[PDB]
């Protein structure tokens, strides 16, 4: 669900512990590849705030580059797009909607 | 092999039952009692009997008795019936429940041991909660949800939901059946909580607890917070929470031989707590009014009472009386407009340590049977006051014998009084501003009956006694907590050589072995049960 | 045939150690120690050396590899490989006897033939000064299996060289982005810079670096001059802190009594003569040695905690700086602001080597072996 | 040859070897073990057992290893334990019945036939708690020396299974094999099938006893680093209540392991191993520290005879040493040679001393037989300067006496002196643990820095003081518990060092009352001099002229062994009546103080008659109170100011 | 006033007041989604105009290619904002014997983020019914209102 902005279609495949002839596996990490993933949660700078309200915040989703550049208690601007994935409820069984967050870029 | 045995057994004690009608006759030869007692029991269908264990061990050489106590459970289905076909002809809507009582010994539940499960077993101890008595399920029909058939004889105890057969063979699926609520018979059914006996822990041990169980008329016959003796039978019940505990856990498995091609492998983890089911009751621990009269008809039994309500105590006629007046009454009642008033009489006693005070607090609670003790540190409001249990073991909710609710129509002995915190002296207070205790949490509010009255006893700031001050300055416990006493009692010492060789004495004289010392006018032996002729008097 | 497998019968734990810098560098990367920080992630499957403060260690415990059965009906054995965190039973007998066969015979665990190994973990917290501006000294999890089990000890700075990899671990179902990983390091092999004292056998380059030291003379005042030489003369002060190192001697009667072996010092002054620069340096000079401060925590923090610990379902006491140093020392600074429920605590332990404590779930006595600047 | 899967192991080769070595056993350790009259060690005590009953067979293992012919064999009942003790149960049976047919008998052969012995091995070598115990070490033989802190309630667990038949007539029974119980679908076929109704009746079924039991763990030597664990172990039936809250143990078993199951949901195992030990044996004694209170502990003197076990509970002695005991107690320096030989690398003192020796006797117990109780104590506080043994004195009483924890200033307060409610996180439910002075139900409660623990805490000790009684009042229990506890105090005066100057009372800084009811009470003032602080300062570097302190046997003193012999015979076994000729002499001492309380009165009956216990005299006589009432004076130096 | 309240006239429309006391986050709920069979490769909509448990549509069942066989295309689809509110009667005037009753209340669109906690408010609204996942009776449910419009004292403080 992070990696394409349009819903491609799920590939829910499975890991692979056996051939396709039906051989024995070994796994050689690091020649695998990873990425880091990180979420960080942003709520309205105080100062603007009406202030005696609530804070409100929405979840913001790093990929491998940006990850080192944030920290709690700093003042950051975020630009991305707010998706809102998933089926809440409207597959599945149940209300609450779907989960809507950032993609940061 | 008891299949044939059980039936033995069953014409044995039948004929105990049988071969043995009321004697006693002219006070001359005894033969037991019990078809009198059955036709005593024909008026009220209360089907409650009652059989006294030692009568049953002279027959048959006690080969009877030592089987049946050790193989009870197995036998007790046969030993029901065998009332029940004596009753039947002797006699012409119906359950049953028996007991056998004053049994030779008392086990110490310390000394449980799983070698007596399902036997018969004697136990005591102090009660420490009861709960709601509740419907167990008993007899109940069972209505199949394919057909219109219905199953009334029982399983009950435990797997009580399927019946192995229904009186039409054919079903789409034959083994599972609904319940019914309407045509059912339950018996009442109740929990309590028994607490090991303080006079007999073990070192550093905690005092043990353990969950016993009442089925019957016997339900509503114990009453929390003090000695109960029983009798009945060592269950056993499953345990979840030993998981996690060393050792194999016995697992069992339904076998895979002899079927074929045909936790799906059919496991299970069977992990058991021992409680108790007991089935007798009483609450342990004439010429009578030929010595009450004898005593109030006498002049001087004040001033004995006086000098025998703390024997052992050396002068102090002063906290004598108050405590002798302090177990006494006054009329709570005593309004027209429909409130009541603190009729019950509150004590503090006061002076620098090594006084005898603290002693009549273990006087008391040794002597006043609704009386309990708290070094009034080692406390806090919720366990003065009740504490409730939060609606676990999927009933509703049950009240905790608070100490204070405890002493109910008595006197609690708060020993140290002033090293109590701000927190439960005003719980108290507001357990004498009121008569009534309220109770709030988890939305759960309860407001309790309380009448009680509180002896107090209490140090000084400095311990020494300031004459110079008022006792509002020396006693440091604020003015309306110092209120509602209807008295302080007051001592200071020093050296009256006169008396100092005649307490010097006293001491001493008390280390010669159980020595008459303080040997009283008259003894306890009339004196609680002349005190409630004095309570029921109302003047 | 079918036998048992080489694995099986493996006598031995097998183990590396890279190539220090010397021979990177001779004959012309391998082992650069890095951050936690530094880490960046995609070092998956590597081996790396990292080095921190091992914060915190879970007991050793028998973690299971390889579980054995024993089927009567066959007498073949089954052997399961356990490679995850968790298992389920083979109950159901897969024994090449029974497999074509009516009955399908039942098997038991044995609990010897399973082949164990020795299971621990701790935390190394990052090393403060490598930590960016304004960041925070985070941490990472080891995991260690085998005969290297107990080189890991709480409150001291190592190398660890190890492979870092992956563990199947994501947060919980719904703070989730899929296929994450947890990570932790496999550890090789160990090497510590302040050392051990209780290892110190004599061999062919230790006794020269002694011998050498000794040959110049005048040793004693060598090495109080080369305490702390960063400061300003006053040696008889710098020349007292090495005997604190030395200890002098413990001493048992043989008949039930002990006596401390162990010195206890003051600093008392004024401003400007420096002080925590001396107990900062000999901070550094102790193997164990560790330094604290007046106030705050430190009523826990020169005591027993109880903690539940996070690996396995055991409360454990954890170490105030009186038992996270033993046999080394303790710093204390700014002393007389610390409080009576800290000196009350300290004072005992001056007096003889344990602490003891009776509040709550702790009632032990606590052996200290500490000495207090 | 025959041999064992895994395993090392002849079974007809270990047991003819056993049988050689116990039928030729003469304590040769004493001979070859090391640098150290009788026959047929065991054989005796074998033909001691069988007309006892007692069936267990107590055995020193390391009368194998220096013994010719079963080195073969230590090494094996150590590492195979489970197998080769189930190979002498069977050899012990054999080697009773050759004794048996040696001999013209009675009728024994009608039980031992079917009964059945067993072998509880103990004496084996230390080790570093559980913490040497890698898993080379799994399902080893194995030791642990410690005290236990709480100890659960007895658990049933099944040995025969029932099943009960919901038709035709007939049940099963079914032993249990490995942990599990085969449930047989099929109804006993040849009666009649049906393919799946049958039932498991539990109140039919036989249970064994189990117990499980905490153990605070404390090695010989523990690494730096180390912090206290609590072992958690299981005990089978005749050890359940062994051993309890507060003892001071010596225990062997069989190091093990086990899963847990992750849930109560599913069975997922996890793969990190708990541990435990199964125990075979437990010490509950040692000769270094005395004996429990007899009068104490007689509720359970009975339950070991009750219960068929005899896991011993009180140190045996034999005429040999009770001759010696008599003829050590005629001499009349008694009074002075415990009293030196209770600490003998501690100068003078001996006012205080034999105060403490006198406590450790307790002196009498007594009550009447419903309404009323009364201790032998004393209860004791040390004032003055430091430097002095107060502290040295508290590590003493403390390895001697076989009960008691040495709390400790602001960090000992109420809620773990008496009892708490605790979370045990093994199970996950709110349980009662035992505070200090709960655990020291006996013996001594030592206690130091005793002026610097709170206002509020203090408030505790001044009920039990001479009450010896908690009572308590908070969420989940309301008892009264005991809390026999001797206790005995260190505290130092207001300000520093110690000031003639100011009264005793004031510079104490501890209340009037409280100190009142402290039986005795030592001022240890310095007051320096020559010819004191020279003669202590050789004392002391004699320690260090040899680098162990073998030559202490100078300046003649008892072997400890021997004194806690003698103390817990004393204590044991005479009940010293204050006879009525002794008051006169009494009552003057207390009125002399009056020209001050009661409880000098209380507590000079209650020293002297421990100085009847002390040359174990039935009854007190005139002059056992002179050196009691002189005794209270000069603590206090009462003759000075 | 809530009191009032009844089962009498459920799914009326109800005017009552009280304050405000929270006002929770602003969901996310369709109006227009756009749907493709991930097997079929078969495109539908749906909408929805007016509802936003038990009520309301899901996806359908199936469009053979089985169960729950659609993917929503997010990317041209349509969602609208609503809130959850609770109002309690005014602690002015309520039992002197127990704590306030409150109900839960939901608004949508333009309706959302007028109103601040504290204010004091007259909402009309369509008093109605929804089942809890409660841990309540042996059958029951949980009432709720429908904000179709609100209105304030001119402004609360
Ligand atoms: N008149 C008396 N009768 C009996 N015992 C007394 C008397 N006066 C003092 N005592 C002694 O006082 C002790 C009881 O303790 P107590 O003085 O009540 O403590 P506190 O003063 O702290 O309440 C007993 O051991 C008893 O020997
Ligand atoms: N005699 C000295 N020689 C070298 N540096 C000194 C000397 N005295 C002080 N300093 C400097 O002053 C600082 C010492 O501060 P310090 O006096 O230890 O604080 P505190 O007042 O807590 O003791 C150090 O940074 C050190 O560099
Ligand atoms: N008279 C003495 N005899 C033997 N040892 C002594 C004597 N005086 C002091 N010591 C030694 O001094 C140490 C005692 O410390 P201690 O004085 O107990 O601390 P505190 O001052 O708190 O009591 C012990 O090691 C003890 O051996
Ligand atoms: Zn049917
Ligand atoms: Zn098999
Ligand atoms: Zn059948
Ligand atoms: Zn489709």
């Amino acid at each position: 669900a992070t990696t394409t902005l349009t819903t491609r279609i799920p590939t829910p495949a499975i890991y692979p512990t056996e051939d396709t002839e039906g051989n024995k596996l070994t796994t050689e990490y690091g020649y695998s590849t990873f990425i880091d993933h990180q979420r960080i949660t942003v709520q309205e700078m105080p100062e603007m705030a009406p202030a005696g309200q609530l804070p409100r915040s929405i979840d913001v989703i790093l990929d491998d580059d940006l990850v080192d550049k944030t920290k709690p208690g700093d003042r950051v601007n975020v630009v991305g797009v707010f998706k809102s994935l998933g089926a809440g409820g409207m597959n599945q069984s149940n209300l609450i909607g779907f989960k809507t967050l950032i993609l940061g870029n | 092999v008891d299949d044939v045995t059980g039936e033995k057994v069953r014409e044995a004690f039948e004929q105990f039952l049988e071969d043995f009608s009321v004697q006693s006759t002219d006070t001359g030869e005894v033969e037991k009692v019990y078809r009198a007692q059955i036709e005593f029991m024909k008026i009220y269908d209360l089907n409650t009997i009652y059989i006294d264990y030692q009568h049953l061990s002279m027959r048959e050489n006690g080969a009877l008795a030592m089987a049946i106590s050790e193989q009870y459970y197995r036998f007790l289905p046969f030993l029901q019936k065998g009332l029940r076909r004596v009753v039947r002809k002797y006699a012409p809507e119906r359950v049953f429940q028996i007991s056998f009582f004053n049994l030779p010994t008392v086990h110490r539940i310390r000394d449980i041991r799983s070698e007596k499960i399902g036997s018969l077993l004697s136990i005591s101890g102090t009660v420490t909660r009861t709960s709601e008595v509740r419907p167990e399920l008993y007899k109940a029909s069972f209505t199949c949800d394919m057909c219109r058939a219905i199953v009334d004889n029982v399983e009950q105890s435990f797997k009580y939901t399927e019946p192995t057969f229904c009186p039409n063979p054919s079903c789409e699926n034959r083994a599972f059946w609904t319940l019914n609520v309407t045509r059912s018979r339950f018996l009442d059914w109740q929990k309590v909580r028994i607490q090991e006996n303080a006079n007999e822990i073990p070192t550093g041990s905690m005092p043990r607890t353990l969950d016993v169980i009442l089925r019957g008329d016997s339900v509503e016959r114990a009453k929390p917070g003090d000695r109960c003796k029983f009798t009945g039978v060592e269950i056993v019940v499953p345990d979840v929470t030993q998981l996690g505990l060393p050792g194999v856990k016995p697992s069992s498995t339904l076998d895979t031989r002899g079927i074929s091609k045909t936790r799906s492998l059919g496991v299970r983890d069977l992990t058991y707590k021992i409680s108790f089911l007991a089935c007798h009751v009483i609450s342990i621990g004439s010429d009578e009014i030929n010595e009450l009269k004898e005593m109030v008809k006498d002049e001087h039994i004040y001033d004995k009472l006086v000098r025998s309500i703390a024997p052992a105590v050396f002068g102090h006629e002063a906290v004598k009386k108050g405590i002798l007046l302090q177990m006494l009454g006054g009329v709570h009642k005593s309004t027209v407009e429909g409130i009541k008033l603190r009729g019950d009489i509150n004590i503090c006693v006061v002076g620098d340590p090594s006084t005898s005070k603290s002693q009549f607090l273990k006087y008391v609670v040794g002597f006043a049977p609704r009386s309990v003790y708290t070094s009034g540190k080692a406390s806090s409001a919720a366990g003065l006051t009740a504490a409730v249990v939060r609606d676990e073991e999927g009933g509703d909710y049950t009240i905790e014998a608070g100490a204070l609710m405890l002493a109910d129509n008595g006197i609690c002995c708060i020993d140290e009084f002033d090293k109590m915190d701000i927190s439960d002296q005003v719980a108290i207070h507001e357990a004498m501003e009121q008569q009534t205790i309220s109770i709030a949490k988890a939305g759960i509010h309860a407001t309790l009956n309380a009448r009680t009255s509180i002896l107090a006893a209490a140090n000084p700031v400095g311990g020494r006694y300031n004459r110079k001050l008022s006792l509002r300055g020396n006693l440091n416990m604020t003015a309306p907590i110092m209120s509602r006493f209807d008295l302080f009692f007051v001592i200071l010492d020093d050296c009256n050589e006169k008396i100092d060789t005649e307490l010097a004495s006293h001491i001493v004289d008390l280390h010669m072995k159980r020595d008459e010392a303080i040997e009283p006018p008259f003894s306890a032996e009339q004196l609680r049960r002349y005190i409630k002729y004095a309570r029921t008097f109302k003047p | 045939t079918e036998l048992f497998p080489p694995n099986l019968t493996r006598r031995y734990f097998l183990y590396f150690k890279p190539l220090s810098q010397n021979c990177a560098r001779r004959y012309r990367i391998s082992s650069k120690p890095l951050s936690v920080r530094q880490i960046k992630g995609d070092f998956l499957g590597q081996l790396i050396t990292v080095r921190g403060i091992i914060t915190r260690v879970s007991d050793v415990k028998p973690a299971v590899e390889v579980i054995a059965y024993t089927c009567d009906q066959c007498g073949y054995e089954v052997f399961q490989e356990v490679n995850s965190r968790t298992f389920t039973p083979l109950s159901e007998c897969t024994s090449e006897e029974c497999s074509q066969n009516q009955t399908k015979g039942q098997l038991f665990m044995s609990t010897r033939a399973s082949k164990f190994s020795a299971f621990q973990e701790c935390k190394i917290q990052e090393l403060s000064q490598q930590v960016p501006v304004g960041h925070i000294p985070r941490s990472l999890n080891i995991h260690v299996n085998g005969t290297l089990v107990r080189s890991l000890s709480p409150g001291d700075i190592v190398d660890v060289t190890g492979i870092f990899l992956p563990a199947p671990y994501t947060g919980f179902k719904a703070l989730k982005a899929g296929l994450l990983t947890e990570t932790y390091l496999e550890a090789q092999f160990v090497r510590q810079h302040k050392k051990k004292f209780a290892s110190f056998s004599l061999t062919s380059d230790v006794e020269e670096r002694v011998m050498e030291l000794i040959t110049s003379g005048d040793v004693y005042n060598r090495l109080a001059k080369s305490i702390a030489p960063e400061i300003y003369g006053n040696l008889d002060v710098k020349k007292a802190l090495l005997l604190l190192l030395v200890g002098g001697v413990d001493k048992r009667v043989g008949d039930g009594m002990k006596i401390r072996g162990d010195i206890n010092v003051c600093l008392m002054g004024d401003p400007g003569v420096a002080k925590s620069q001396l107990l900062k340096a000999i901070c550094k000079i102790s193997p164990r040695g560790v330094y604290t401060t007046g106030k705050g925590s430190s009523g826990v923090g020169l005591t027993a905690a109880v903690m539940k610990d996070p690996v396995t379902d055991e409360m454990i006491l954890e170490g105030g700086a009186l038992v996270l140093a033993d046999n080394g020392i303790c710093c204390i600074d700014e002393f007389d602001k610390m409080d009576e429920s800290d000196r009350t605590a300290i004072h005992e332990v001056m007096e003889q080597q344990t602490i003891s404590i009776s509040k709550a779930g702790i009632n032990t006595t606590l052996n200290a072996r500490t000495s207090i600047l | 040859l025959r041999i064992i899967w895994g395993t090392n192991v002849s079974i007809q080769e270990c047991t003819t070897n056993f049988r050689n070595f116990l039928m030729s056993f003469k304590y040769k350790f004493r001979k070859i073990l090391d640098e150290r009259d009788e026959e047929l060690y065991y054989i005796k005590q074998l033909n001691e057992m069988r007309e006892l009953g007692t069936s267990n067979l107590n055995l020193d293992a390391r009368n194998l290893l220096a013994y010719k012919q079963t080195e073969d064999l230590y090494h094996q009942l150590l590492n195979y334990p489970q197998e080769v003790i189930s190979i002498m149960d069977q050899t012990i049976k054999d080697c009773m019945v050759s004794l048996i047919v040696d001999n013209n008998l009675d009728y024994d052969l009608d039980e031992i036939e079917t009964k059945f012995y067993k072998v509880r091995p103990y004496n084996v070598g230390s080790c570093k708690g559980m913490r040497e115990l890698n898993p080379n070490d799994i399902d080893k033989l194995i030791n642990l020396k410690g005290l236990v802190l709480r100890s659960t309630p007895v658990i049933p667990d099944m040995k025969v299974a029932f099943f009960k038949c919901n038709v035709c007539d007939h049940t099963m029974a079914v032993e249990i094999d490995r942990g599990v119980i085969q449930e047989p679908a099929r109804c006993e076929r040849i009666d009649c099938n049906e393919p799946n109704s049958m039932s498991l009746i539990h109140n039919r079924c036989s249970f064994a006893d189990k117990q499980v039991i905490k153990l605070q763990e404390t090695p010989d030597f523990v690494p730096d680093g180390q912090t206290p664990h609590s072992i958690s172990l299981c005990v089978y039936d005749e050890l359940v209540d062994s051993c309890r809250a507060g003892d001071r143990i010596e225990v062997t078993g069989t190091f093990r392991s086990i899963p847990i199951r992750a849930n109560s949901r599913q069975r997922v195992l996890k793969s990190l191993y708990k541990t435990y030990v199964d125990v075979v044996h437990v010490k509950k004694v040692s000769d270094k520290r005395l004996d429990v209170d007899t009068s104490t502990i007689e509720q359970e003197l009975m339950q070991n005879k009750v219960d068929h076990n005899e896991v011993e509970e009180v140190r045996q002695i034999t005429d040999q040493d009770l001759a010696k005991i008599r003829e050590v107690a005629a001499r009349e320096d008694l009074y002075s040679l415990l009293a030196r030989s209770i600490a003998p690398s501690i100068y003078e003192l001996e006012d205080v001393k034999k105060g403490i020796l006198l406590q450790l006797f307790g002196g009498t117990n007594k009550t009447f037989t419903k309404g009323g109780r009364y201790r032998g104590d004393i209860n004791i506080l040390l004032c003055g300067d430091p430097s002095t043994s107060k502290s040295q004195i508290l590590q003493y009483v403390h390895k001697i006496t076989p009960r008691g924890v040495y709390t400790s200033g602001k960090g000992s307060s109420a809620v773990g002196l008496t009892a708490y409610i605790t979370r045990d996180v093994d199970t996950k439910q709110l349980v009662l643990e035992s505070g200090a002075l709960v655990l020291s139900d006996g013996g001594v409660c030592c206690i130091d820095e005793f002026d610097k623990m709170s206002d509020s805490t203090r408030s505790v000790l001044h009920e039990v003081m001479e009450q010896q009684t908690i009572s308590i009042a908070k969420a989940g229990i309301i008892t009264t518990l005991n809390a026999r506890s001797s206790i005995l105090a260190s505290a130092n005066p207001i300000g520093s060092r110690y000031n003639p100057n100011l009264p005793v009372t004031e510079n104490i800084d501890l209340p009037p009352p409280l100190l009142s009811r402290f039986d005795l009470v030592y001022l240890v003032l310095d007051k320096v001099d020559e010819k004191n602080d020279r003669e202590l300062a050789k004392h002391l570097t004699n320690l260090y002229l040899e680098d162990k302190p073998e030559h202490i046997s100078q300046d003649d003193v008892l072997p400890v062994e021997f004194l806690t012999m003698y103390i817990s015979y004393a204590k044991e076994h005479i009940h010293p009546i204050i006879t009525e000729a002794a008051k006169t002499e009494l009552v003057r001492a207390y009125v002399g103080m009056r020209k001050a309380t009661t409880r000098q009165l209380e507590s000079m009956i209650r020293l002297a008659e421990a100085h009847a216990k002390m040359k174990l005299k039935n009854v007190v006589e005139l002059e056992d109170v002179q050196e009691a009432v002189r005794l209270i004076r000069s603590a206090i130096k009462d003759y000075a100011t | 006033p809530l009191r009032d309240l009844d089962s009498e006239h459920v799914s009326k429309i109800v005017r009552l007041s009280g304050i405000i006391i929270s006002t929770s986050v602003l969901s996310s709920r369709a109006t227009y989604l756009s749907i493709m069979c991930r097997n079929c490769r078969h495109t539908t909509s749906i909408t929805i105009n007016n509802f936003n448990t038990g009520n309301t549509v899901s996806l359908p069942r199936s469009c053979n290619c089985g169960p729950d066989p659609y993917i929503i295309i997010h990317e041209s689809s349509k969602f609208i904002d609503q809130q959850f509110l609770k109002l309690q009667e005014i602690p002015e005037l309520v039992p002197v014997g127990e704590m306030p009753r409150n109900l839960t209340m939901t608004c949508d669109r333009y309706l959302t983020n007028k109103v601040i906690p504290g204010t004091r408010v007259t909402i009309v609204g369509i008093y109605s019914i929804y089942n809890s996942k409660n841990g309540s009776g042996v059958a029951i449910r949980t009432p709720y209102i429908k904000i179709l419009g609100i209105q304030s004292d001119v402004e609360t403080s």
